[PDB]
């Protein structure tokens, strides 16, 4: 590794991850006389994490 | 006759935090002694004018 310089005697870390929701749900079966139906509920989620 | 009196003080800043201290919000950088000496300089100008 090389070197570097900050001017600051602490050094944080901090890291957001995001999980977000996965493009899943493939497509509901139909026929041409009808009406549709709803999809259904995803979820997503936020993290952080300090060093 | 008539004769004065002498009244004189000091102040001292040791290693630690002189560099080691900044802003509490935000990261700095290390200079916020220069802040903080120049209003002490000017306390001790109203400490004689007390005086």
């Amino acid at each position: 590794f090389p070197e570097d310089s900050t001017f600051a005697s602490e050094l944080e870390l901090y890291l957001l991850r995001t999980q977000d929701a996965e493009q899943t749900g493939m497509t509901f079966v139909h026929q041409v006389g009808s009406t549709s139906l709803p999809v259904e509920a995803r979820v997503a989620k936020v993290d952080l994490a300090k060093a | 006759t008539w004769s004065p009196l002498a009244f004189k003080e000091s102040r001292v800043w040791d290693e630690k935090e002189i560099l080691y201290l900044g802003r509490l919000a935000d990261e700095v950088q290390a200079g916020v002694i220069n802040e903080q000496i120049a209003e002490s300089l000017t306390w001790l100008m109203a400490r004689m004018r007390n005086r």
